[PDB]
């Protein structure tokens, strides 16, 4: 039973009402109790920040926030959260063994390929296409001039060649007879696999589009290093990552392009990448990956860097140090802590993810299946017309 | 491993429902259509015709005399030239010899029980260290089992699984990642793509109430906020392997041999079903 | 002051492509070639066995049409005439499809046998930093 704050906006009234909480830090703290003979008080935080030294408006005196600002203040003795362990919160606040070995890693959105109608006529252009069109009929008609004036193959006959000539489908019956129409033939042949080759040579890429911008690499992305106005990439505000970036001798830069759009809390930027108001967030890469995992339109990156640990904060002066110490190294060296991986954080609802292309499935070429239903609906009509035609 | 290619993988460039969808549906609905359109040439040779257009390869038919059954006939040619540009697109790319991993993990029932084999699975460790402590206080009797498979030390262990002689090592995560990264023909790997059990770190042993503990604690934290660890570790533990033209072999087209030996035997079923059909 | 700005590099032999007389069959193995091969015949004969027994095609049109539709060919214009002797030629035609399109997607790859192993990459490069 925690006793927490209900509304997390901005500017409202929080008064603090008891929800009921459970997960990781949650059993941890049990087993630590079960393993430990102490009673336990779990609160939420007055607000949603893991911790960051600011200064305060009036005096310039520094202070810590949410945990810390808590825990210095005597108001809790002991945290169970993904806290990282790092250089400025050690300075003031002691941390035991680390109980979750993660790095940083960057989270976007999965951009499923786009599938249109169109992907199959892609790779020549409109105009292209029309000339193609063109050309069959014309080289059909001068095949039938030819072969009808020869000094020693009719209409139908002729388009029927060259339709089964420009496509591979047998269709023309009866080779030219004069030998000025014979070698025109041979060449158009020649031009419809040209056309047929080059066709077949990267129909792949248009049918499903490629990832030119999703294949992020790690920190030393373009758009990550120097950051424009169109790709905007934020974090949760005032944590561990937000000081990391802010001491970073080479990364200022677009520490200063991360101010501007910090969110309050790792669920917000979350669901702020997935709707694509943020194109890319930076978090550290257990909760990243659990949200990849659960979440499937969403994607991680790789390339760890900034290797740390969750901890248990705690203040300078307590007796609980060692003893949680090796509580939470036996908790590692047993079975416990990879049975809690399993039960919590080790479980997929889509994976998708493979070095092999793509696997093609109806919306990748569901426009070739509709231009064959648009075939058969006009043959449908086109059979009227030639038995019009030949009541005429 | 040496690995293999399962026989579905040819298969795997379109969707079973996508292959059902075109060559159960959509090619009756043509094939019925173009006979119609021809009666406007039994079903069998249309559907003949069909089947050998959708892979074109020379293959004898008859081709309909109709005007709009030509029609019919190119625009379904149209679309089986782009089906097969679109098969064989990517498949060399799907037919590529995937490696298996033998064992899943320090879990698996090879390690929980290797006597249930007919090979003697030959896995051990080096003594004397964390890794036999925690084996011990985990699984005593995979313990009293390593007795007879331990190794002199990290190189013999090495030599000696680069042969027959041993089948698996287990020892600390940053030794078996340097050594894997740095061998060569990168013939030796770690289970699971990186499978971590103790997931415990390297640490600065200190006596009891040390004075030096805060001192150097600050400076570890100090240098892994500045990034030194990133350059020290690329420099030291980096290896070759890691971030890293074959030929095919009747395992490779394991699936394309037994879809034709299926084919042998229905049509031998076939032809008893027709001998009786006309007895 | 300078007269000429350069730096240090490597300088390596270009491996010119030597190509043997069977590089076209390295993409299948001579195993696999002999497979085939008798996979040819064993259906070609299967085909006029299976179509002169039918109360419902001789050697050399079974023959014919086997190696033509293996090939791409046309050479023989033989249809068999039994009803699973239809089926049995479309899958022998479909398995020929598959292989030789397998056998496309490969030749051109083993045909040159150039690989990056003499490129190097700086001195960054493993096989200079590990002697």
């Amino acid at each position: 039973i925690c006793t927490g704050p209900n509304d997390t906006s901005p500017g409202s009234p929080r008064h603090t009402v008891p929800q009921c909480c459970y997960g990781f830090c949650i059993d941890l703290l049990i087993k630590l109790a079960r393993t430990m003979n102490f009673t336990y008080e779990v609160h939420l935080v007055a607000d949603g920040k893991f911790g960051t030294q600011e200064r305060v408006n009036n005096s310039n005196k520094k202070e810590w926030n949410g945990m810390m600002g808590e825990l210095l203040s005597g108001q809790a003795d002991m945290i169970v959260a993904p806290l990282t362990i790092n250089n400025e919160r050690a300075q003031y606040i002691e941390f035991s063994k680390p109980f979750k070995y993660q790095g940083l890693t960057i989270l976007v959105k999965k951009e499923i390929p786009r599938s249109t109608l169109d992907s199959f006529m892609q790779p020549f252009q409109s105009t292209l296409w029309l000339l193609v069109g063109l050309s069959v009929h014309v080289v059909a008609v001068m095949l039938y001039l030819l072969d009808r004036f020869s000094p020693f193959l009719t209409l139908s006959s002729a388009m029927w060649f060259s339709w089964g000539v420009l496509l591979n489908s047998g269709i023309g019956e009866g080779a030219p007879r004069s030998f000025s129409a014979r070698i025109l033939g041979m060449v158009w042949a020649g031009f419809a696999m040209i056309i047929v080759a080059s066709y077949t040579a990267n129909l792949a890429a248009f049918l499903v589009l490629d990832r030119p911008e999703e294949r992020i690499t790690g920190i030393n992305d373009p758009r990550l290093r120097n950051p424009s106005d169109k790709f905007i990439y934020a974090t949760v505000k005032q944590s561990s990552v937000d000081i990391y970036f802010r001491r970073q001798v080479e990364l200022s830069t677009m520490y200063r392009h991360m101010e501007k759009h910090n969110y309050e809390s790792a669920a917000e930027a979350i669901q702020a990448v997935r709707d694509n108001k943020l194109h890319a967030f930076i978090w550290d890469s257990a909760v990243l990956e659990f949200e990849a995992s659960q979440k499937c339109d969403l994607v991680t990156t790789g390339e760890l860097f900034f290797r740390s640990g969750f901890g248990i904060g705690m203040r300078k002066d307590s007796p609980w140090k060692q003893n949680v110490s090796l509580s939470i190294l036996k908790s590692h060296e047993n079975g416990f802590m990879e049975d809690l991986d399993k039960t919590w954080v080790r479980y997929q609802e889509c994976d998708s993810r493979s070095n092999a292309p793509a696997t093609l499935t109806f919306e990748n070429m569901a426009g070739v299946f509709m231009l064959v239903a648009g075939g058969i609906v006009a043959g449908i009509f086109l059979i009227f017309i030639e038995i019009a035609y030949k009541r005429h | 491993s040496n690995g293999t290619v399962s026989p579905s993988a040819f298969l795997e460039p379109f969707s079973a429902s996508v292959w059902v969808m075109m060559f159960v549906m959509l090619l009756i609905v043509s094939a019925i259509a173009v006979f119609v359109f021809e009666y406007f040439f039994t079903i069998g040779k249309a559907i003949w015709l069909l089947w050998g257009l959708v892979f074109n390869n020379s293959v004898p038919v008859q081709n309909p005399k109709g005007t709009t059954s030509k029609i019919m006939v190119s625009v379904w040619a149209f679309f089986a030239v782009i089906f097969l540009a679109s098969y064989t697109a990517n498949l060399a790319a799907f037919i590529q010899e995937e490696f298996v991993d033998q064992v899943t993990g320090l879990s698996d029932k090879k390690f929980q029980r290797p006597h249930d084999y007919s090979p003697p699975f030959r896995f051990g460790t080096v003594p004397n260290g964390s890794t036999e402590r925690n084996i011990r206080n985990n699984y005593p009797y995979m313990h009293q089992y390593m007795t007879r498979f331990n190794q002199r030390g990290v190189e013999d262990a090495l030599v000696s699984l680069k042969t027959g002689k041993l089948d698996a090592f287990i020892y600390d995560a940053a030794v078996l990642n340097y050594k894997a990264g740095r061998d060569e023909g990168c013939k030796l790997v770690t289970i699971g793509s990186g499978y971590i059990f103790a997931t415990t770190g390297y640490g600065i042993a200190l006596q009891k109430g040390s004075p030096w503990k805060r001192q150097i604690d600050l400076a570890l934290l100090q240098f892994v906020g500045d990034g030194e660890m990133e350059e020290l570790e690329t420099l030291w533990l980096t290896g070759i392997c890691h971030n890293e033209s074959s030929q095919l072999d009747i395992d490779n087209m394991a699936g394309v041999f037994y879809m034709l030996a299926a084919a042998m035997a229905l049509s031998l079923i076939t032809f008893i079903w027709e001998h009786l059909f006309y007895w």
